[PDB]
């Protein structure tokens, strides 16, 4: 599922791109309705994937159920934290975050909101 | 798009909301636009007073204007008064993306479903959390101390000098 | 004392203060003038590690052994030299130092007890 | 004589058991077994701290 | 507009319970009443040099502004809070940014808010230390009985 073009998302992490080992991380995933359609949020997931391998599933983080409602205009904010474990400190994964919604219609949207290589250092 | 952004959050900082306890709530507004986020308005009506007594803090507060790249913090301190399950939903938020611009409404994290404890229950998991060590102490006071204290009683009347 | 009560206070001691040293090791080195504080350690670790292996020595051969100046005095030197390398380089001429000195008084103390008697 | 050889024997060996057998499983656990699962870590320690102390007092004799 | 002659009475809120709380909150609400009648403006507190905006209230006059710092670093004592109006805090920010004395700007009002300290037990509890009692006692308790053996 593709993100749907009138959708809009920003990131921020509450504490920096610092993603110290064993430690809480929080970021702030946005939501913009830019369409003249009530989108609805399903869920955020987090997961680690391979550098080489961006298939790969390394680590899966639960997936939050949101379920919240964005009328035409309207802007919804959607948090998830997690827990990086030990041993992943000192080398590098993908964090791929990818936000879904789906309109009235029931078309499905999936955005890649963030798609990049963040390495855990070890505190 | 250029106009103001803000990236509202609502979190609580009690790991277990105990009944007749305080409970904190805090609210992060983070402006991640270029221009001001101006004439901002948080509102939160989803506490109704019939279950939460409000130590310290308004759930509904103003802002003058949100400087870009800046963030501001507001905390509210209720009174869980009955222990179940409470829905904590999203507050409402509407600020001006630019001057004479449009209100964009906007609806900040909702942490959801959460459970609340009786006060007996909060002493058996966490009472002695950094007070453990001092507890150990007074558990192991009959095991040391009484016995070397009862004992020093003892030498001093037979120890004496000769 | 009994020697064997005395054999394992003197192993208590220079345990305690092996254990203290690595704890505090960041903090030692930190200024010169803690480094010289890590000489008087490890010289008393020393110090207590050679009245401790004489103890042994007693009870497993007999009471009255004789300590050498090799391997017993060399060895319990070494091992107080090879924890004040740990926290620093300084103290190896400090931390040796201290132990010489009370090295020759303690050896003052041993020939009036012993010989004398 | 008895009596209080008894009782000054039975009120400081309780303590000075007591202490090596506290403060043997404060320094084991949280520093030798650090890296240990909780559970291996309380096996492992109460077996050894009572064992040990145990083959202590007959040592002693 | 600045508010001329403020008259405020201060109440503040401050965690005491650290068993639940994760991070301290200090909380500080003022209702502020201006000479000039003065309502809904820009108001900016200065704590220990941070610069943290005042939230206002749908009430007329009632005036707010919190913050958090974690237990390790709410160390016990008094903190005080510098208000200031738009027009200062705008003073306020160039001093900063040149690296002036911040305290020439005189503030609209300060508020003090005590921290009695929020309640970890007595400092004993560092696993460190625990052994280190553990262990003074223990030497102790030996070397008492060598004084019996011998």
């Amino acid at each position: 599922p593709e993100a749907s073009p009138s959708a809009d998302t920003t990131i921020l992490f509450v504490k920096g791109e610092d993603f110290p080992a064993n430690n809480i991380v929080k970021f702030l995933v946005g939501f913009t309705n830019k369409g003249t359609e009530d989108f609805i949020v399903e869920s955020l997931d987090a997961s680690f994937r391979y550098p080489q391998d961006y298939q790969f599933y390394i680590q899966n983080f639960t997936a939050l159920p949101l379920n919240t409602v964005v009328p035409p205009q309207r802007q919804a904010t959607f948090e998830y934290s997690f827990i990086p474990a030990e041993p992943m400190g000192g080398r590098p994964f993908g964090l791929v975050i990818n936000l879904n919604y789906k309109d009235l219609n029931g078309n499905v949207f999936q955005d890649a909101v963030f798609n990049q290589t963040v390495t855990v250092i070890e505190r | 798009e250029e106009g103001a952004r803000l990236l509202a959050s609502k979190s609580l900082l009690n790991r277990y909301a105990v009944e007749g306890r305080d409970l904190t709530l805090q609210y992060n507004i983070y402006n991640v636009g270029s221009s001001a986020a101006l004439d901002v308005e948080l509102s939160d009506d989803s506490f109704p007073p019939e279950d939460f007594g409000i130590v310290s803090g308004m759930l509904n507060v103003k802002w003058d204007r949100i400087a870009p790249a800046s963030n501001v913090s507001h905390t509210v301190v209720l009174r869980p008064l009955k222990a179940g399950y409470f829905n904590f939903t999203s507050a409402t938020i509407t600020y001006l993306a630019q001057e004479d611009g449009p209100v964009v409404i906007g609806s900040t994290s909702a942490p959801g479903q959460g459970g609340i404890l009786a006060q007996r229950e909060f002493d058996r998991r966490f009472s002695p959390h950094f007070l453990d060590w001092a507890a150990f102490g007074v558990m192991t006071l009959p095991s040391i101390g009484i016995p070397l204290l009862l004992w020093y009683s003892s030498k001093r009347k037979y120890d004496t000098p000769k | 004392v009994g020697t064997g009560t005395s054999l394992a206070l003197s192993s208590l001691l220079s345990l305690l203060l092996f254990a203290g040293m690595q704890m505090y090791s960041r903090q030692l080195a930190s200024t010169e003038w803690l480094t010289i504080q890590g000489g008087l350690l490890g010289s008393g670790l020393f110090v207590f590690s050679l009245t401790a292996f004489n103890n042994l020595e007693n009870l497993v051969f007999g009471k009255g052994f004789q300590a050498k100046i090799f391997p017993e005095i060399l060895l319990c030197l070494l091992l107080a030299l090879f924890a004040s390398g740990l926290i620093h380089r300084v103290c190896v001429t400090t931390c040796f130092i201290f132990s010489m000195v009370g090295l020759y008084y303690i050896n003052k103390i041993s020939s009036t007890l012993y010989q004398a008697a | 004589k008895n009596e209080v050889a008894d009782y000054e024997a039975t009120t400081f060996s309780i303590f000075y058991n007591n202490t090596l057998f506290l403060v043997v499983v404060i320094v084991a656990s949280f520093f030798i077994l650090k890296n240990f699962n909780p559970t291996v870590n309380y096996i492992l320690s109460i077996s050894a701290s009572s064992g040990l102390i145990a083959l202590l007092s007959t040592g002693s004799k | 507009e600045a508010c001329l002659e403020p008259q405020i009475t201060p109440s503040y809120y401050t965690t005491s319970d650290a068993v639940i709380s994760t991070e301290t909150v200090f909380i500080v609400e003022i209702s502020l009443t201006c000479k000039n009648r003065v309502q809904n403006m820009a108001l900016y507190a200065d704590v220990g040099g941070k610069q943290f905006p005042v939230t206002r209230g749908q009430d007329v006059g009632r005036y707010q502004v919190s913050w958090s710092l974690d237990h390790k670093s709410a160390h016990a004592g008094t903190y005080e809070v510098r208000f200031f109006d738009e027009e200062s805090y705008s003073l306020l920010r160039k001093a900063q940014r040149n690296n002036e004395d911040i305290s020439i700007i005189p503030p609209l009002f300060t508020v003090s808010v005590d921290h009695r300290g929020t309640w970890n037990g007595p400092w004993v509890s560092t696993e460190v230390l625990a052994a280190a009692i553990g262990l003074v006692i223990y030497y102790l308790a030996f070397s008492a009985k060598s004084h019996i053996q011998a």
